[PDB]
RNA sequence: GCUCAGGGAGGACAGAAACCUCCCGUGGAGCAGAAGGGCAAAAGCUCGCUUGAUCUUGAUUUUCAGUACGAAUACAGACCGU
RNA sequence: GUCUACGGCCAUACCACCCUGAACGCGCCCGAUCUCGUCUGAUCUCGGAAGCUAAGCAGGGUCGGGCCUGGUUAGUACUUGGAUGGGAGACCGCCUGGGAAUACCGGGUGCUGUAGGCU
């Protein structure tokens, strides 16, 4: 029927916000993913500068949080109330990682504070199951086989099974 | 379409990294600057001290390398406790000690220097070092590969370098990585040193999970339930086992068992009946084409 | 007028080999210089630290000293007429002992063996030794058949 | 301690190009500068600490008269770094 | 037979899929009170022994791609030495010796130390 070792658990939740400016707008897209998560996210920085959007060299950009095991079901089921239990048939990769997002932060859960404001947001799901890890250990590294790399067809049937979803072409 | 990346092209021109790599597990950068002579040495073996800390257990060798590859002059591991009243406690910063001294204690019984060098007898928990007296054969002076193990302040590599230098080694060591080294102010702590070497570190997780509930007691520390091993007899116990590897330190074995005769493994198929697997499968696609039409 | 440079014209000499860049190999490293020894020299682009100048480059010499990295090492080397015979210091990596200075000292076993066994029984071992002599003799016996008779072949062009 | 030139399939405004991911990748990048060699748990990216880029007598290689300078190789004795 | 620790030679050992694992190894794994490190016990350090050969690893498999070693190409291209050889030149004949590489057709697909086991 199937063997106990294949259980496609969730690994980790990336969420990130992008922005584009240097001052007061870049401090508070790092205090509305604190509210809800529970731990502090870093800024990041550039690659190169074309002016038509204007940033320029180590100019900073976007802040991304990171959170995994008991914090990856709290904060992704409040998003699926936002997103109405859905995706499209152009949302997956071809290895299996489902991606979708959101126009605000409100109607999370997260309460309107007058001068940190609402900012939108970026969420990404990353699948798995036990021994995926092999390949990232320092030690005696390897690959992940085939009959164990996850496809765009096992994230399919993951989704709408379990939670009564749907997902449509175009 | 794209380019197809790994084409004849890619593999014409590949060369593949030494074989240990590949599997990954020798550092060749460190080896080089390890296992080496300086040539106005000649022959006069460069000695090192292997560890190496598997899932379950422990492992010691000691090492000069040849050129038609290296030589284990002598290991003791940790798979051998059971023959030392140790029930459990087989991975540990604890049990890397006694893995470690029974190393020493082992080579020191192989070559007639039993009586010179005993190292220590009470475990204090500081720098110690070996001297060398004279009228007498001298000191053991190898050194520490670490292998891959990133070597931070509370590691158990660590922990057995300093079970062979209490033994009776001269290892050249540091105390800045031995657990209890405040790096913050800058000083070497004595008894906090000596409670992960005994084993009271492994003591406070059965009174302060027996205490709170008896939830996570059961998965933990189900072992020592299992063969009564309690908190009272913790540091009871590990001073027995570093006795009987100073009274009887010498390695004995099995004897090698009698052999059925049989086959596991697979035989590689032969050039002629590979040949026998492809005038068959030719054959049988032809005729059910004409069964077909 | 050509360049003075160090390493000028050593475009494919201290190159490596197809499918061999990378590692030194770890043997290399670990067999014993002796004083004395015969030893063939060959540069090694991969460690920059301790080459012998291009010209010592495929030649051949005895060592005179040994320490922690070197040998020091006295080969020949022309010049207009004469030869300066000279001493250069070389890291290990950019040579081999000597190759045909152990087919010597195993015939040397073969020569003081068979002077000392075979003489107390009585007989004469030749162990000097004499470059192809000039055969003799043999018969070519026919099995029946027969050679053949080799016509040469006709033009043909083939382009 | 960490791995790039570049490629594909994903994601709110975002587009050829802002940033986040997973997979494929012998170096197609990079190492101040002409051009050739040389390097992937690195000689390359990022932190940590520092100053052997300190003082001193000889051997040797290179250009060669087998003289000078310049620059280079292989040691010995200090005190130092990590 | 087979596997562990440390290796020498570095593709006969690499790469893509697929069929088999019995005992002991080695691993996925479950923890975060202390030692140690992360935006995130994911990695790194630490404690353990509820779960399973799905994977890493091993053996085998494939008119498989490469890699290694033979046969054709071929005594064909090149060549040291030579004669008051041919020819308007270009270049090409014979004399005496040294001798290359594809395409195309075969077969093979890791050996092997030093030290602990298991069947």
């Amino acid at each position: 029927k199937e063997n106990p070792m294949r259980e496609l658990r969730i690994r980790k939740l990336c969420l990130n916000i992008c922005v584009g400016e240097s001052g007061d707008r870049l401090t508070r897209a790092a205090k509305v993913l604190e509210q809800l998560t529970g731990q502090t996210p870093v800024f990041s920085k550039a690659r190169y500068t074309v002016r038509s959007f204007g940033i320029r060299r180590n100019e900073k950009i976007a802040v991304h949080c990171t959170v995994r095991g008991a914090k990856a079901e709290e904060i992704l089921e409040k998003g699926l109330k936002v997103r109405e239990y859905e995706l499209r048939k152009n949302n997956f990769s071809d290895t299996g990682n489902f991606g979708f997002g959101i126009q605000e932060h409100i109607d999370l859960g997260i309460k309107y504070d007058p001068s940190i404001g609402i900012y939108g947001l970026d969420f990404y799901v990353v699948l798995g199951r036990p021994g995926f890890s092999i390949a990232d250990k320092k030690r005696r590294t390897g690959c992940i086989g085939a009959k164990h790399r996850i496809s765009k067809e096992e994230a399919m049937r993951w989704f709408q099974q379990k939670y009564d979803g749907i997902i449509l072409p175009g | 379409f794209v380019k197809v990346v790994k084409n004849k092209a890619y593999f014409k021109r590949y060369q593949v990294k030494f074989r240990r790599r590949r599997e990954g597990k020798t550092d060749y950068y460190a080896r080089k600057r390890l296992v080496i002579q300086d040539k106005n040495k000649y022959n006069t073996p460069k000695y090192r001290m292997i560890v190496r800390v598997t899932n379950r257990d422990i492992i010691c060798q000691i090492a000069y390398a040849r050129i038609e590859g290296d030589m284990i002059v002598c290991a003791a591991y940790a798979h051998e406790l059971p023959k030392y009243g140790v029930k459990v406690g087989l991975t540990n910063y604890a049990a890397a000690y006694c893995t470690g001294l029974l190393l020493a204690r082992r080579l020191l019984n192989r070559f007639g220097m039993d009586k010179i060098y005993e190292g220590q007898v009470e475990v204090t928990g500081d720098e110690y070092n070996v001297e060398s007296i004279d009228g007498q054969p001298g000191a053991f002076t190898c050194y520490l590969d670490a292998g891959l193990a990133r070597t931070t302040t509370g590691n158990k590599v660590f922990g057995a370098l300093k079970g062979a230098v209490d033994g009776g080694l001269s290892i050249p060591h540091s105390t800045k990585r031995f657990p209890g080294y405040d790096s913050e102010s800058k000083e070497f702590n004595a008894e906090v040193h000596r409670k992960h070497i005994m084993g009271q570190n492994v003591a406070d997780y059965m009174r302060y999970l027996m205490e709170e509930d008896e939830d996570a007691y059961k998965k933990q520390f189900s072992q020592y339930i299992k063969n009564n091993v309690t908190p009272d007899m913790m540091e009871e116990m590990y001073k027995k086992a570093h006795a009987a590897i100073r009274e009887n330190p010498v390695y004995e074995k099995k004897p090698k068992r009698e052999v059925k005769k049989k086959r596991w493994n697979r035989p590689k198929m032969s050039l002629a009946q590979k040949k026998d697997r492809v005038a068959q499968k030719k054959a049988s696609f032809l005729r059910a084409q004409e069964r077909a039409a | 007028t050509n360049t003075k440079g160090k390493r000028r014209g050593t475009r494919y000499m201290f190159s490596r080999p197809f499918r061999k860049h990378g590692v030194v190999p770890l043997a290399t490293y670990m067999r014993i210089y002796k004083k004395g020894d015969i030893v063939d020299i060959k540069g090694m682009g991969t460690v920059q630290k301790g080459m012998p100048h291009k010209c010592y480059h495929g030649k051949t010499g005895r060592v005179y000293n040994v320490t922690q990295h070197a040998v020091g090492i006295v080969v020949n080397k022309q010049v207009k007429g004469k030869i300066l015979a000279k001493r250069i210091n070389v890291r290990i990596e950019h040579i081999k002992h000597s190759k045909s200075r152990d087919s010597f000292l195993k015939r040397v076993k073969e020569n003081d063996q068979k002077k000392k066994e075979a003489k107390e029984k009585g007989t004469w071992v030749q162990l000097k030794r004499q470059p192809a002599p000039p055969r003799e003799a043999h018969f070519v016996r026919t099995n029946g058949k027969e050679p053949e008779l080799l016509e040469p072949i006709p033009y043909e062009f083939m382009a």
